[PDB]
């Protein structure tokens, strides 16, 4: 009874909304994993001696 | 009389001013009682009467002596408010509490609640100081033209579906005042309707009646008079017609 | 949608010419007119007007005293058309000098002044005496003259009252268009600051709350006209849906209300109010204050 | 006599119940102000 | 002192309520103002003022 | 709580927004969204009011004033002890009484009755804003705005006025002056009418609608009407709030100089002024 | 037949959704409106002379 | 702690999910507009 | 017996658990959040 | 205390929420002021200078 | 009880769904706080 | 110009709304990050 939308345009446009933020939510959290992943292995690199920030470069 | 305290910093302006704030505390009594001859006592949703009846008490009767004979008025009364009062009244309790609306049973429109409410007033027309009747179609109003503006009789009437339903017919006029106060509808069912001015719009090529929708111009209270019509037919009329901008809302377009 | 601001449809017939309840029908007129510009707004017909013994003396004094200032006017202004088409609102029949106080000035500007005021004094109360009577003769309540008499009390007050007390004519304003504003401004800097007059602020807040009150009642009522709230004195016997819903708009949106009587006696204080506070805080003002923002410091609603 | 509609009972019940959260209120009120005497004496 | 609660036999306990709820919010936010307004009592003051900041 | 007649129209409906959320009333007062909003907003300027005045020690309702930032502050938010104070409660203020006119809308809808009042009083607030919100922002700062003082937004008044000179100069502050005395005019005349009718001679029968078009006619040769009168007062008001916005939004913005040198342009017309004549000459 | 999701809670959660953005949608028109008013405001009076902005203070 | 549930019989859903999506996103332009005033806070 | 509402003392009680309940939470929280509060900057 | 629960055999559940919440958010957005209003217990400016920025 | 016309299935429904995206709300939020105490710490 | 809604008769619509979803949401992070990294349009 309650969620009862009796107009057929209302109903589409929510459908479609849900279905566009559904995507949006899936990129954000892929976004957000690589995030951590990658912030995450730069802390646990706060925790090394400071010999690996000192190493010479291989030129490339 | 210029630096002269009568007591400490008190002077004539003091005493005035004071005196006025006094003489307005009696005057704000006076209005909200004198603002109590209708309506109290205070009723419940039950119909009963209630503990607060107000701080400030109801007042004392007074009497307004009608002219034409019609008899002599005692407010506040006992059959003042009783004559007024509503009964077979279609409505439901919303809840047990009290502060909660009272939702319409069947037909509000027809069953005269909310927005569409009437009121008994007395099955006697209204007059003018000579006792004749104050609203007379324009016909019988010897000598009654129309003066200047859109002449509207024979217009279509518009309703708030969009859809049409009759041709106005006769104006119905406060002969007194001068002024348009009813237009009447010949309508396709072929019954003839009242519809006050003041809820019509008259265009150039129609009437159009934004209220209500065309099932409900049908069943509009009728005048059991065709050259009069009384206080009590006008207030059922007006209430119909003003709860349609609550009531047909569903159907009005536009 | 219809808002009922203008008329859409007019109507008339045979003027309307009157009602016999006492009035005495020679001293009344028998020719009307119908000028729809205001018809549209209201009733159109410019009927008939009621011509009595208290309303020639108000006329004949008035007009008097308007063509007094008019030929003072011109004697400031050279005679020359163009000068008073040019100074009409900067010139003024200017009010007596000091010096002569309050006896009758010594100077022709002072004089015509003086005499103005008496033709002033006899218009005003024959016009207040008229209304008493018509409504005396049409057998109504003399509400209209109760009111007027406290425009009255002000006028009076800042003509002929608050001077003699001062002992000046001085005092007394000027009889211009732009002259008499200055007065105001005057008035107000000689003695303090009048907003801190009490009494100003009291008729200040009854004037404000005038044009409150009846731009509430008219939108109410034109709110109501589709139930015939217009017409009053019947719903004050007869009530209707109009005053019940009315009364209940201003219930539920403010807790009170009124009734199609009491807003009537709530509208002719609101008014009358405006002018009996005024005219006591312009007596007050110099004859108990000569100035309004210490007296505010001493009583303790202005700083030190 | 009863300008509400109570009777005596439901009345000494409900004034129980009210008895008892007034008594709350005061005891609360009563070790706060015991509190601040304690920490800025107003006397 | 032993028949209080016919009180309730004259006001409704609805209004009652309201009231009194409205009359100490209203009392006890002016008491603290007050206080906040004397600055020898002013709780925020002084502990700046007793913890120095 | 309830009147003899106030059941019938107890009824569900009229809301512009809420729903049976809010369809309630609390003692007489009707109470939807807008009704939670404008005791919300009133209730934080209130306190927001009786702080300011608190953190200041003036604790006498005539003495207490809040102030909006000075001048110099322009048109940013400041610190709540030097004009935030003041500008919160304008926000709120503002809030409640916008949401006073929807509460009147919702309930006009649900009496079924016309939306003239709600119109009336949004001149009103258009006034206001003018004072707070639009000059300001014309003028370049808060600053320009009232203070919320008894007493104090008068001295706002004055010195406002005199720096223009005499205000009184200001043609449309001369129209709103008119339309306000003739607005207190017709509202006494009515009432006195009404109760005149009403309330008549002792032994006497009420009287009608005729006999005020009757007594008016005879006084001054015109009636306006039952109708009419109430539409005039009302338009009286509304074009008198109408012209004192009009007057201030273009004190400081169009003109800038004392009043009075503007009607001097009826003087300088070239066909009148080297006449040496009365008070120009 | 497209716009058709079995499952109830999925159904219930975009609806939700739906309703509680219509909301945010409705407060956005109103602030933006309000700035729009606010900043034009200003703008015109970019418009007007020099001496509004140089105006005395009332103080207060 | 369980039956918060009961709250949906009190009040209807649908208007209670559009004023929190109307409290929500005012409270958040509230914020901003706080924190956008402080020059120490301010992104812009 | 005496219900100005139609609660009876079941309902009621219902009613009440949960609405302490949910005070008790509120309550905890602003217990928390004072305790901090008062770590990083006391008022007393 | 024990009966504390008759509140709501005087008192409708809708009314007392909507009392609630709307005294409970003032309440809060009036303390936070408050403090806000102070150059100290103004979390944004403390922590503005503590760090220096 | 039931003033809304919701039986204790709906609402448990109802309230699980709502509480989903209370969680989800929480949990952005304390993200975007803690990035913000990264960017400009308040305490 | 006006024939366009026929790619739904191409495109199933459901997947392609899900697909601009996450197409529009990765652009916008991608702008955004390219932005944080210039010094001159970085806000934080
Ligand atoms: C230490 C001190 C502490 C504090 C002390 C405080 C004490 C408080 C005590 C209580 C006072 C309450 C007064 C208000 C009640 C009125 C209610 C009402 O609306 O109608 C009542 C009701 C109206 O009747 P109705 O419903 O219209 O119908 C009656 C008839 O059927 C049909 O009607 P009708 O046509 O036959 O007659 C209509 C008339 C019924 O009344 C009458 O007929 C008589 C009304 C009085 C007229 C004047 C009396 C005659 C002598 C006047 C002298 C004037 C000298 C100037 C030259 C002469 C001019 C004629 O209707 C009215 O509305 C009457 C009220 C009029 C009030 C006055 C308005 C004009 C005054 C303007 C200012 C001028 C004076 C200067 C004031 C300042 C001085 C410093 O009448 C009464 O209840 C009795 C009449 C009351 C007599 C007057 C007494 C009160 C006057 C107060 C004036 C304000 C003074 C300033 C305050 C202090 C400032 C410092
Ligand atoms: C109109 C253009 C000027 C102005 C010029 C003046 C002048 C001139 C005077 C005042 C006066 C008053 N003005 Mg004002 N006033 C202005 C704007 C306002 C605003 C506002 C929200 O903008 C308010 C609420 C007030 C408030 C007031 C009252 C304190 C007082 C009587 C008003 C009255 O009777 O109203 C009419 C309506 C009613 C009768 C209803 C009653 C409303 C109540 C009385 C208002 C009180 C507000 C309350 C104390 C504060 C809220 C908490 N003014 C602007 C800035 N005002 C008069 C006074 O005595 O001041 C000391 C006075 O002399
Ligand atoms: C700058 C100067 C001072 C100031 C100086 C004064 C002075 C001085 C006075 C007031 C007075 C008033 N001022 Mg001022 N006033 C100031 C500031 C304000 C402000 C404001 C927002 O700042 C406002 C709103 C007001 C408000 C008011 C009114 C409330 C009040 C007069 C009401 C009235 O009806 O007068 C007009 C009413 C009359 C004169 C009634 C006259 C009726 C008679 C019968 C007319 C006869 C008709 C005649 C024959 C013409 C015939 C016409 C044809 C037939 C058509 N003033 C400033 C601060 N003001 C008055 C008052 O009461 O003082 C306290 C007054 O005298
Ligand atoms: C209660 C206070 C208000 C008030 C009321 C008031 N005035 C009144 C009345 C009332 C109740 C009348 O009955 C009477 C009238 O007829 O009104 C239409 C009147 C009246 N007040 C008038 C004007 C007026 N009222 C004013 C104001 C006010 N009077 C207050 C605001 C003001 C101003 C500026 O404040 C003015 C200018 C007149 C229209 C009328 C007084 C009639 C009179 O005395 O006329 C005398 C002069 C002549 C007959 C000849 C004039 C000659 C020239 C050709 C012009
Ligand atoms: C045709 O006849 C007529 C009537 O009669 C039918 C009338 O009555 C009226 C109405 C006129 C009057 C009553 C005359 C008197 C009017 C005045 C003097 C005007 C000035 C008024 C006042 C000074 C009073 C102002 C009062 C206010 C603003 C109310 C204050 C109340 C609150 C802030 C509380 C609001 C509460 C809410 C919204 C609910 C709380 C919510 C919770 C959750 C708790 C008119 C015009 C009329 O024309
Ligand atoms: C300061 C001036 C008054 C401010 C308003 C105070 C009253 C209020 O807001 O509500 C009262 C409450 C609000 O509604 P209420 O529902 O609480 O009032 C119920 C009133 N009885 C019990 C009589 C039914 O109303 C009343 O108390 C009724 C009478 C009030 C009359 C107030 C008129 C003041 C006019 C001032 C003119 C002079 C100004 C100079
Ligand atoms: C400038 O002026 C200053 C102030 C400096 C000096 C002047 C001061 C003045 C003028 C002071 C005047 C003081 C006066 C006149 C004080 C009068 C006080 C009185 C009369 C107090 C009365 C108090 C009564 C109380 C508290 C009654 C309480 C009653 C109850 C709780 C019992 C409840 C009643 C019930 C239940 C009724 C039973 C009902 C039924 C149906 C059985
Ligand atoms: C100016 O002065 C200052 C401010 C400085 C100082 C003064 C401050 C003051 C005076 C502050 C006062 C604060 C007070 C009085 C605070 C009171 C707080 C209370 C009483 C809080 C109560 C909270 C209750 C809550 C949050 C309850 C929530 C309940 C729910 C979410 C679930 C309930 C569920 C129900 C009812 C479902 C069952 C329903 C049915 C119909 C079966
Ligand atoms: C210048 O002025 C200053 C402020 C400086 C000094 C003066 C201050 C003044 C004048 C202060 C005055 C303070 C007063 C008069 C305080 C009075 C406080 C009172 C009387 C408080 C009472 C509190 C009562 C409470 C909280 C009761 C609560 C009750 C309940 C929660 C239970 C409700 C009842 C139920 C559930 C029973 C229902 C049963 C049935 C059968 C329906
Ligand atoms: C076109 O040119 C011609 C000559 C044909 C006609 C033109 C006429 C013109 C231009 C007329 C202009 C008239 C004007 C501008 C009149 C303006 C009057 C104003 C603005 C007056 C304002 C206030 C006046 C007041 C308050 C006067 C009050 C006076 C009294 C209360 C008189 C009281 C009695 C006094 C002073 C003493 C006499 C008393 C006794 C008992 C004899
Ligand atoms: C002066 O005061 C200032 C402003 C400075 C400081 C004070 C601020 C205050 C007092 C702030 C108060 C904030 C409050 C009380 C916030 C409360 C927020 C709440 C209770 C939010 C609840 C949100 C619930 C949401 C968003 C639930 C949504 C559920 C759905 C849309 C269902 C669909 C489910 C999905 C999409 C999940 C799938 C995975
Ligand atoms: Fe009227």
């Amino acid at each position: 009874n309650y969620s009862h939308e009796p107009n057929a345009v209302i109903n589409l446009r929510v459908w479609a909304l849900g279905q566009m933020v559904w995507g949006a939510f899936l990129a954000a959290v892929g976004v957000v994993v690589v995030i951590c992943l990658l912030v995450g292995t730069y802390l646990a690199g706060l925790l090394l001696p400071e010999q690996s920030k000192q190493a010479p470069s291989p030129y490339g | 009389m210029v630096g002269v305290n009568f007591f400490g910093d008190f002077d004539l302006a003091s005493l005035a001013i004071w005196s006025f704030w006094g003489f307005l505390a009696f005057l704000i009594y006076y209005l909200q009682t004198e603002n109590m001859r209708e309506g109290y006592p205070l009723e419940m949703e039950d119909g009963s009467v209630a503990p607060n009846q107000g701080l400030f008490p109801v007042p004392k009767p007074k009497t307004f002596k009608l002219p034409n004979g019609r008899g002599e008025i005692v407010m506040p009364s006992a059959e003042n408010e009783a004559a007024h009062r509503r009964n077979d009244l279609a409505l439901a309790r919303t809840s047990v509490s009290e502060g909660f609306p009272h939702a319409p049973t069947g037909n509000a429109l027809v069953d005269g609640v909310g927005p569409a409410s009437w009121v008994p007033r007395r099955d006697e027309p209204e007059l003018d100081a000579h006792g004749h009747n104050k609203i007379m179609p324009m016909a019988l109003a010897k000598g009654f033209n129309v003066t200047a503006g859109r002449d509207p009789r024979g217009l279509p009437v518009q309703a708030a579906d969009l859809e049409v339903v009759g041709r106005v017919s006769e104006l119905w006029v406060d002969v007194p005042e001068q002024m348009v106060r009813y237009l009447e509808i010949d309508l396709n069912s072929g019954k003839k309707r009242l519809v006050p001015m003041t809820l019509a719009k008259i265009w150039a090529d129609r009437v159009r009646v934004n209220a209500i929708a065309s099932d409900s111009f049908e069943n509009i209270p009728a005048t059991r008079s065709a050259s009069e019509v009384t206080k009590l037919e006008e207030d059922k009329i007006s209430g119909y017609v003003a709860g349609g901008w609550l009531y047909d809302a569903d159907k009005r377009k536009r | 949608e219809y808002q009922n601001i203008f008329t859409q449809v007019q109507v008339g017939g045979a003027p309307e010419m009157g009602l016999v309840e006492g009035v005495d029908l020679s001293n009344r007129t028998k020719g009307t007119t119908n000028w729809t510009l205001l018809g549209w707004f209201g009733n159109a017909q410019i009927g008939p007007i009621y011509l009595g013994g208290w309303g020639t003396v108000s006329l004949i004094s008035g007009v008097l005293w308007f063509m007094t200032i008019g030929a003072w006017f011109w004697y400031e202004a050279g005679f020359n058309p163009a000068v008073f088409m040019r100074d009409l609102f900067y010139l003024s029949l200017d009010a007596p000098d000091a010096k002569y106080g309050l006896g009758v000035p010594r100077d022709a500007e002072g004089i015509m002044w003086f005499i103005a005021s008496f033709f002033m004094f006899v218009a005003v109360w024959s016009w207040w005496i008229r209304t008493y009577t018509r409504a005396a003769a049409l057998g109504m309540g003399k509400h209209t003259a109760w009111a007027f008499l406290s425009a009255i009390w002000l006028w009076m007050v800042l003509g002929f009252i608050r001077p003699i007390l001062m002992g000046s004519w001085s005092e007394a304003v000027p009889y211009g268009i732009f002259t008499h504003l200055d007065w105001t401004n005057n008035f107000s800097l000689t003695y303090g600051n009048l907003f801190y007059n009490p009494f100003h602020g009291l008729s200040i807040a009854f004037l404000y709350g005038s044009a409150l009150l009846f731009a509430m009642h008219g939108a109410t009522i034109l709110a109501v006209s589709r139930f015939g709230g217009d017409r009053e004195l019947e719903q004050i016997v007869d009530r209707g849906t109009a005053a019940e819903r009315a009364a209940l708009f201003w219930r539920w949106t403010m807790g009170f209300n009124a009734t199609m009587e009491g807003i009537h006696r709530w509208a002719w204080w609101f008014g009358v109010l405006v002018t009996l506070t005024g005219g006591i805080g312009i007596l007050l003002s110099g004859t108990v204050v000569d100035n309004w923002y210490v007296w505010a410091q001493v009583h303790g609603y202005a700083p030190v | 006599l009863s300008f509400t509609g109570l009777s005596d009972e439901q009345a000494q019940e409900l004034h129980s119940v009210y008895m008892s959260g007034l008594w709350l209120f005061v005891t609360i009120a009563v070790i706060a102000h015991i509190a601040v005497y304690i920490w800025r004496p107003w006397l | 002192m032993s028949k209080f609660y016919k009180i309730w036999q004259v006001f409704d306990p609805r209004r009652v309520f309201v009231a009194q709820g409205v009359f100490l919010f209203l009392l006890a936010v002016m008491i603290h103002l007050i206080l906040l307004s004397k600055p020898d009592y002013n709780w925020l003051d002084v502990g700046t003022a007793k913890y120095g900041r | 709580a309830l009147l003899s007649f106030e059941r019938k129209y107890r009824v569900p409906g009229g809301t512009l927004v809420g729903g049976n959320l809010f369809d309630f009333w609390v003692g007489p007062f009707y109470v939807g969204f807008f009704g939670v909003t404008t005791f919300f907003f009133a209730a934080l300027g209130t306190l927001l009011i009786l702080y300011g005045t608190a953190m200041e020690g003036v604790w006498n309702p005539q003495l207490i004033s809040i102030e909006p930032p000075s001048v110099e502050n322009g048109l940013a938010f400041a610190p709540l002890a030097e004009g935030g104070l003041w500008q919160l409660i304008t926000i709120c203020a503002l809030g409640a009484f916008i949401s006073w006119a929807l509460r009147e809308v919702e309930i006009c809808r649900k009496l079924g009755i016309g939306l003239h009042i709600p119109f009336a009083f949004s001149f009103a607030i258009l006034a206001y804003a003018v004072l707070v919100v639009f000059r300001p922002l014309l003028m370049g700062s808060w600053g320009y705005a009232f203070p919320y003082g008894i007493w104090t937004h008068l001295d706002w008044v004055s010195n406002t006025g005199y720096t223009y000179g005499n205000f009184h100069y200001n043609p449309a502050h001369m129209l709103g002056i008119s339309f306000f005395f003739t607005t207190a005019l017709a509202l006494a005349l009515h009432g006195a009418l009404v109760l005149s009718a009403a309330n008549p001679e002792k032994g006497q029968e009420m009287k009608t609608a005729d006999h005020e078009d009757t007594f008016f006619r005879d006084l001054v040769g015109y009636s306006i009407g039952t109708l009419g009168i109430h539409r005039l007062g009302l338009l009286l008001a509304l074009m008198a709030v109408f012209w004192s916005a009009v007057c201030m939004i273009i004190t400081g913005t169009i003109w800038f100089d004392q009043w009075s040198n503007w009607w001097y342009w009826w003087v300088e017309l070239p066909w009148w002024v080297d006449i040496p004549g009365g008070v120009n000459g």
